[PDB]
């Protein structure tokens, strides 16, 4: 002590907050495009009639 | 001073934050201005009608005088004849520069630097 | 939409003609805030009496309004009720830009923006 006091540190006590993925596991395909859009097509064929 | 403490205590040595100023990319301008009137540090500056640097301050005139217009930012504190290192370009934090009272929104404290190389901008 | 045209005709599949922006080599800065009226892409872009971004317009009411002190350039349409990103600095094309009428010649539209880090100037 005398004019301030000693000091001995112990291990910084680093509290951290993650995000882990839940929603990501439906989404499994991965396409790195270079191009403009990403064109889908839908059909519904109704066959269900007398 | 003279006796250390034999005895079973505690305390904080205390704590620290970081002030972030910068917010973009533009060139920095700097000058010293002798100044008027004492500043803290980042406090925005003006000129008056004596060449100095009076820290900024609207409605003073039923013409306005010149500490109406908002020139720099200062850098480190100075009293009254001593010179100040400030600012003139670059971008800087909405809320680390010391700005008063009636200037307190976030639409004057652009309206002031439309037009100079200081821009002011908010941290994300 | 379905009917497969049998006719004989000639026509265009369009035709490129590139905007090339930047006159200059100094730097650019930007900065998104609230629009007030609808803009298109690269328009002179003022501010109201509310702090929104309203498209710039000289002769605005006597006493001239502060939508007649032009400030940016937008990068991005956006309704009324968006924020928009605009340019505050560089160097930009005479004609690449949205301006209205009675602001045609060159020196007219560097009269707009004499003292700000916008200019503007001619491609060669």
């Amino acid at each position: 002590a005398g004019l301030y006091t000693t000091y001995q540190l112990l291990e910084v006590q680093r509290k951290l907050k993650t995000l882990p993925a839940f929603f990501l596991q439906w989404f499994p395909r991965q396409i790195n495009f270079q191009e403009d859009m990403i064109a889908f097509d839908k059909v519904i064929q109704d066959v269900t009639r007398v | 001073t003279s006796l250390p403490n034999y005895l079973a205590g505690n305390g904080d040595l205390g704590s620290w934050e970081p002030t972030q100023i910068f917010a973009g990319e533009a060139d920095i301008v700097t000058e010293g201005g002798a100044a008027g009137a004492d500043i803290e540090i980042y406090q925005v500056i003006a000129k008056n009608a004596a060449g100095a640097m009076v820290p900024h301050d609207p409605t003073a005139t039923e013409v306005p005088a010149p500490q109406s217009v908002a020139i720099g930012i200062a850098a480190q504190p100075a009293k009254s004849g001593q010179n100040v290192p400030y600012y003139i370009g670059g971008v800087f934090n909405h809320a680390a520069l010391g700005w008063h009272a009636s200037l307190d929104t976030l639409a004057k404290r652009q309206a002031v630097f439309d037009r100079t190389n200081i821009h002011i901008g908010n941290l994300y």
